[PDB]
């Protein structure tokens, strides 16, 4: 009668499907536990994401309905495909837990940075991760949240995208950023409390292909001032029309700071991190060094944008339609907007997106 | 066209939002 049977994973407790058998843990996160499984009817391996009593409260249960109603629409080789979404409680009433089942990637990112890569694969990742955002980017949802635990990769060569928990649609009002622990690849406009566009995604481009070369965080923060800091000093005080955008107070602080002038980008990237150069005429060292200097501008109506940035010749190689052209999401009838509703209501939404679609 | 590559070595062989709520 029971189909859902319970193991236990250290702390936490997986009731599933019998379909999923041999569960065992991958990674984790803010929101949980994951776990890889073998599901019998499909035949081959999967992945299986718990949300615990995410209509508890505001933050958890906003995150847990972006995730599930973006997870429904997102359609794209290079964002993390949906495969099953399932309770075990049979009832509102009852009902505690949430579990997102997702096709199954070897790692997450943070594995391939410390390793050197060449310039064919360096220049291949990064465009299959341009053609992720682009995709989300074709219905205006902003991802807001990309980082190297965020992207996953197989020993295939392909990536994905993944965690749309801070994702928020397109609309003309401000929305403020959620809290997250893992800081270091938010854009200036995030960090000073600014109104911003889609290519804050390309400012974590920026920090995650600078990363992948220096093996190492370009910007690493304890607090938003530390973070803030690393930036100036590495790229430079920004323009005095820059500082005109900022509100009064944030403005006064960032016109005290000392002055510093910034390096250049060959100062802050040399050959020396840079593979052997390949006799191919734009995968060169010279050319991904000028594809950061314009993703890691701090002034975003400077910044390049995502489809320049699939231009560029250094990703222009492996450009194909089908990839960077695609068909978009569909948006439903639902305004990610960081509304509040109570835990009640929050328990409601929730519910009907896991046995609706 | 350079061909894409098909293999990714994955092992190796060798309570604040903005800087506002700060100040
Ligand atoms: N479908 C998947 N395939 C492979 N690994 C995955 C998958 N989903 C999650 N992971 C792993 O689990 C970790 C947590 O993923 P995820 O939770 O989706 O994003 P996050 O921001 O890094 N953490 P979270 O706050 O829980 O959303 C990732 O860094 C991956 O290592």
């Amino acid at each position: 009668d029971n189909n859902f049977y319970s193991v236990e994973i250290g702390d936490s407790t997986f009731t599933v499907l019998k379909r999923y058998q041999n569960l065992k843990p991958i990674g984790s996160g803010a929101q949980g536990i994951v776990c890889a499984a073998y599901d019998a009817i499909l035949e081959r391996n999967v992945a299986i994401k718990k949300l615990s009593r995410p209509f508890q409260n505001q933050t958890h249960a906003k995150r847990a309905y972006r995730e599930l109603v973006l997870m429904k629409c997102v359609n794209h080789k290079n964002i993390i495909g949906l495969l099953n979404v399932f309770t075990p409680q049979k009832s509102l009433e009852e009902f505690q837990d949430v579990y997102i089942v997702m096709e199954l990637m070897d790692a997450n990112l943070c594995q391939v940075i410390q390793m050197e890569l060449d310039h064919e694969r360096m220049s291949y990742l990064l465009y299959q991760m341009l053609c992720g955002i682009k995709h989300l980017h074709s219905a205006g949802i902003i991802h807001r949240d990309l980082k190297p635990s965020n992207i996953v990769v197989k020993s295939d060569c392909t990536l994905k995208i993944l965690d749309f928990g801070l994702a928020r649609t397109a609309g003309t009002s401000f929305m403020m950023t959620p809290y997250v622990v893992t800081r270091y690849y938010r854009a200036p406009e995030v960090i000073l409390g600014m109104g911003y566009k889609e290519n804050v995604d390309l400012w974590s481009v920026g920090c995650i292909m600078g990363e992948m070369v220096c093996h190492k965080i370009l910007f690493p923060g304890r607090d938003y001032i530390d973070q803030w800091n690393k930036v100036i000093e590495q790229l430079g005080t920004p323009c005095p029309e820059f500082m005109k955008k900022l509100q009064p107070t944030v403005r006064t602080y960032v016109e005290n700071r000392p002055k510093y002038a910034g390096y250049s980008f060959e100062k802050l990237f040399p050959d020396v991190l840079f593979p052997a150069d390949s006799e191919h005429n734009k995968l060169k060292a010279s050319q991904a060094r000028d594809l950061l200097s314009k993703m890691l501008v701090i002034d975003a109506s400077k910044r390049i944008s995502v489809d320049e940035a699939l231009q560029h010749p250094y990703i222009n190689v492996w450009y194909d339609p089908s990839e960077a052209e695609a068909p978009p999401p569909k948006i439903p009838d639902k305004q990610l907007d960081e509304r509040e509703h109570t835990i009640e209501e929050w328990k409601e939404l929730i519910y009907k997106e896991v046995m609706d679609l | 066209r350079p061909k894409r590559p098909t293999t990714l070595n994955l092992f190796p062989q060798v309570s604040i939002c903005l800087s506002d709520e700060l100040p």
